[PDB]
RNA sequence: GGGAAGGCCCGGCGGGGAAGGUGGCCCGGGGGGACGCCUCGCCGGCGGGCGCGACCCCUCC
RNA sequence: UAAGGCGCCCGAUGCCGACGCUCAUCAGACCCCAGAAAAGGUGUUGGUUGAUAUAGACAGCAGGAUGGUGGCCAUGGAAGUCGGAAUCCGCUAAGGAGUGUGUAACAACUCACCUGCCGAAUCAACUAGCCCUGAAAAUGGAUGGCGCUGGAGCGUCGGG
RNA sequence: AUAGCGACGUCGCUUUUUGAUCCUUCGAUGUCGGCUCUUCCUAUCAUUGUGAAGCAGAAUUCACCAAGCGUUGGAUUGUUC
RNA sequence: GAAGCUACCAUCUGUGGGAUUAUGACUGAACGCCUCUAAGUCAGAAUCCCGCCCAGGCGGAACGAUACGGCAGCGCCGAGGAGCCUCGGUUGGCCUCGGAUAGCCGGUCCCCCGCGGGGUCCGGUGCGGAGAGCCCUUCGUCCCGGGAAACGGGGCGCGGCCGGA
């Protein structure tokens, strides 16, 4: 996978072709976070090949569709169970993020993995994404945003658009 | 992780007053005035509460590396308050085996001359920091008293006149000679 | 038509790149008060870098080797030279359009000096980092005129304070006159207000 | 010292981006550098927004930290933010800047002509006052 | 996904839940406003003070 | 347009680019490629596993830290502290036939363990990122150079 | 065990030893030493400043910043050694 | 054996600071204690840099004199007079506080020190005492009227006084 842009969540269900052995193979459903449906289908085939004895040549994508966010206006806490490959050994972890959308949280997860462990999208295997109550949250970086009377200033505002007035007689102010 | 807010408050006594101009603090009390700036820390100082009751230090969005500065600022301010109301008295003693250490104070406590340190013909001459007064303690065979208002200045003078007397090219585990800080108290007790 | 820049608070390379581009684009640029320029990184690091530069000299004949100028103005001049094609006629002609100065000379003290926000320390560096003063670095590398320029700068500042006080007084007279004559200049003011030059 | 904080219910002015030049009300803080906001009455659909693009104003209106747009609009109308913002000096400077940008060539000439007289009268009167002050000093 | 949310009408109305707990209540302090302890200001007056003890007497934030 | 790039040299980010990580008194900076390992860090950032904490911990400041018995084999001397197995009981809020310092042996100090004050989170053992130690060659010297630390560095990414 | 050493192992660095190769030079790059002279490196013998010893002093070890300044006169041998 | 050269084979002379390394420390958090370190601070050397010393840049400064007496050449001035040749680029000016950024700017008597500097208070603060700005603004001339000015405008038109390294 190439974690291009913001990811989208896809529900993908697939099955083996009917064979003389069995008329109706069971349908298997999976949640895939992907830039588009093509890579979503590729990832589905990869995961189902690891899990069951299924291959794209001996299977078919029964359905593949984007699943939209149920409540994209409520800020939520997301717990992600994840499996990734390091330079020496592979590790399971659990990370919490804070965002409005499941796809946004997973994209945050990919960027954070790249930033903190140099792990790449082809190394990360995302396992579980769940909405987690603020009481069940356990990472302080997320927990510290759980209060009714949140209040903090913007202390040191760095001047942007530094080049539009490229030569200015003021020395800029950073306190607003 | 950067903490949203880290704060700590310091209570100041009634006999002393505190005035701050940005990040520099001025403490005025019975024994004098102490000024100290904190422009190299980059946190928020607030003299909240009428009757000048408390001084609060705030730090917004700081990692653990600069979260440590809050308590060090508060400790510095408390030390300034203590040195203004009570003052700092560093008492030190001279330890020798055979040759007595002859210490004489001149410039009314600003210069210290040390002679006969291990039969030394050389004379050690150490100058105190401005605002630190040296004296030879009464009711004691051999002991020096450093009086001051700034703990940093007093302790720096003590360290200066302690490191001025070090044994060279010999076993310092046997040649335990020189002047060492016996204790660090206040000019007047509470 | 000449661009007069003030060095105080600006970073060395960040200012040098902009100056070099402006000079190449044909504009005449004079940068002033070069000893106020600062460099990122701590003072010991920057001093070590300059000492490493000092160590580079031609073994057989140092008189022909690299020339290590000690004045802050010439240091800034050389780092600007490093960003120009000075081996060509175009590069040399460009380099001849730049003037550097320690302190602020009489041709320019009575002028308004420009500022480049894209190269300012307060904009480009977070407050927790360490920086070094080019003036101090040059002085303890072997610049011999730190004190003289300091006294001259003090004199210039104390003259500019008098000039600024006079400017404040004269303007205050201007504002008092404005509120005095509002009665008969009111009809000339509503037009500016409606066209948004006075609100 | 800090006077403008980021809490629930503060009115902020969006500087750049899609909704540039519009007021908005902070509903929640999503993360360190993102807030969930909406301008129920200033025509800004509820959405997330980075802190880098809003400038804090000194207007606070009370509602719970996740109240719906109905109650946000109720509080906005009750506090009557629009007229107070239009009356503050900040919006006056913005509106004057917009006027100067919109000014065409004929009004540019008229402004030049008016400014000529304004400056001439002020300069003459300033000269009179300076001479009077010099005489008073003497 | 015959769009997912969202908007308006307190839509009405069914019951249930805790918390990033609104009121209310209890504890604590920073307070103040009636200023009820001095000091000046004009024995009566108001304004000056950028006054001065309060304290559960409340009383508000 | 490809590959590669867009601080200046040097055409192109003079985007109000997004999220993080990193301070180096030897920083780092792009296939071939032009320089480094085992082993370490209470530098900092993530993660895994196990503990104990209002029956009041972790510090920290103070009080105790006992009898059989100087247990048996021993050595010239071994009282607990050089040596060989075991390691009991009553008193107990608790004390090990002992964690260490000390003497030839004691003595003495000290620890395990339990109490008083303090009143909410605290301990480890691993694992992986960046940085640091490991890291020494000869003409002066090379991320291409200048230089760069709210990056012009590193990782994941978006428009132009 | 770790003042000082360090077995059985195991990871490196250097090109002042020798190898291995045969890329350049066979219409020729004068092939050992010594003498003379300059400069450079540090893996520091001495000197300056330090830290640790099974450092009482003296003497002597181990380690750190460090190449600024010194590192000789002779018998034997063509010698380098 | 003069003079002159000349020898540790004679004789004379050979220097002071600064920032700092290693290291030892102060205050002091992180981590209730502790800690040379994280912020801040101190001492510190045959090292490094500079001074002393040698040279003095397609680098400057101050000052002196500046071309006959038959011719003449020169220097300064006449907002000195026409021009001729050649080299080009440009196509309105901004004449100024210092500086901070986890803060600034401007007024102020209501006070205190030496007109200036502090205190209180009042105003502004995505900088309307703004460089996202300010100033000047040019088709020209002729009549009459209104607005501003009568103190103003223009004068190598003037003679002085200060203002500058
Ligand atoms: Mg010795
Ligand atoms: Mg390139
Ligand atoms: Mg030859
Ligand atoms: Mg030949
Ligand atoms: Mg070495
Ligand atoms: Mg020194
Ligand atoms: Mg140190
Ligand atoms: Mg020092
Ligand atoms: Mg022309």
């Amino acid at each position: 996978m190439k974690a291009s842009g913001t990811l989208r969540e896809y529900k993908v269900v697939g099955r083996c072709l009917p064979t003389p052995k069995c008329r109706t193979p069971p349908l298997y459903r999976m949640r895939i976070f992907a830039p588009n449906h093509v890579v979503a289908k590729s990832r589905f085939w990869y995961f189902v090949s690891q899990l069951k004895k299924m291959k794209k040549s001996s299977g078919e994508i029964v359905y593949c569709g984007q699943v939209f966010e149920k409540s994209p206006l409520r800020v939520k806490n997301f717990g992600i169970w994840l499996r990734y490959d390091s330079r020496s050994g592979t590790h399971n972890m659990y990370r919490e993020y804070r965002d409005l959308t499941t796809a946004g949280a997973v994209t945050q997860c990919y960027r954070d993995m790249g930033a903190r462990h140099r792990a790449r999208a082809h190394s990360i295997q995302i396992m579980k994404v769940e909405e987690i109550a603020a009481s069940k949250c356990r990472r302080p970086a997320v927990k510290q945003f759980h209060d009714s009377k949140i209040k903090f200033p913007l202390p040191h505002r760095v001047l942007r658009r530094q080049h539009k007035p490229r030569f200015t007689t003021k020395r800029p102010n950073t306190f607003f | 992780m950067k903490t949203i807010l880290s704060n700590q408050t310091v209570d100041i006594p009634e006999n002393v007053d505190i005035s701050l101009k940005g990040r520099t603090v001025i403490v005025k009390g019975p024994r004098g005035t102490l000024r100290r700036d904190f422009n190299h820390i980059n946190v928020e100082l607030s003299l909240l509460g009428k009757k000048k009751k408390r001084l609060r230090v705030d730090k917004w969005w700081g990692n653990r590396k600069e979260l440590a500065t809050v308590r060090t600022i508060c400790s510095h301010v408390q030390n300034m308050i203590k040195g203004v109301t009570l003052g700092f008295r560093y008492k030190m003693r001279s330890v020798y085996a055979h040759f007595p250490i002859n210490v004489v104070i001149q410039e009314n406590g600003s210069l210290v001359e040390i002679r006969n340190f291990l039969g030394e013909k050389y004379i050690r001459r150490v100058r105190m920091r401005p605002g630190v007064a040296c004296s030879v303690s009464q009711a004691q065979k051999d002991e020096l008293v450093l009086e001051g208002n700034d703990i940093e200045l007093v302790s720096n003078s003590a360290a200066l006149i302690q490191q001025a007397t070090t044994v060279k090219n010999k076993d310092i585990r046997k040649f335990l000679d020189g002047i060492y800080v016996s204790e660090k108290g206040t000019v007047q007790q509470a | 038509q000449v661009l007069v820049l003030d060095g105080r608070g600006h970073l060395l390379g960040r200012l040098a790149a902009i100056v070099a581009k402006q000079v190449l684009l044909g504009r005449k640029v004079v940068v002033v008060r070069c000893e106020g320029i600062n460099i990122s990184g701590n003072f010991y690091r920057n001093k070590l870098k300059y000492l490493a530069f000092l160590r580079k000299r031609m073994n057989t004949n140092p008189s022909r080797g690299p020339y290590h100028f000690r004045a802050p103005s010439r240091i800034f001049w050389r780092t600007v030279r490093g960003m120009l094609p000075h081996k060509t006629k175009r590069g040399q002609a460009a380099l001849d359009r730049l003037k550097v100065f320690d302190g602020i000379p009489p041709p320019y003290d009575k002028k308004k000096r420009m500022v480049v926000p894209a190269a300012l320390k307060v904009v480009r560096l977070k407050p927790t980092r360490k920086f070094a003063y080019l003036g101090r670095l040059a002085h303890e590398v072997g610049w011999k005129y730190q004190a003289v320029t300091a006294t001259l700068e003090e004199k210039r500042k104390e003259k500019a304070k008098i000039h600024y006080r006079k400017k404040k007084q004269l303007m205050r007279l201007r504002k008092q006159a404005e509120k005095n004559v509002e009665k008969k200049i009111s009809k000339f003011t509503d037009v500016l207000k409606t066209h948004g030059l006075l609100v | 010292v800090f006077r403008r904080f980021v809490e629930v219910g503060r009115v902020a002015y969006v500087s750049f981006g899609p909704h540039a030049g519009k007021l908005v009300a902070i509903v929640d803080v999503i993360d360190q550098n993102r807030a969930l906001v909406d301008g129920p009455c200033t025509r800004v659909r509820r959405q997330a927004m980075p802190f880098k693009c809003m400038q804090l104003t000194d207007f606070i209106l009370k509602f719970p930290h996740s109240a719906r747009q109905k109650y946000v609009r109720k509080a906005w109308e009750k506090a009557d933010i629009n007229t107070k913002w239009a009356a503050t000096r900040w919006a006056k400077k913005i509106e004057a800047r917009e006027r100067k940008a919109k000014m065409t060539d004929f009004d540019r000439y008229k402004v030049m002509k008016a400014k000529k007289m304004r400056n001439r009268i002020i300069k003459n009167e300033v000269k009179k006052l300076q001479r009077a002050a010099l005489l008073k000093a003497s």
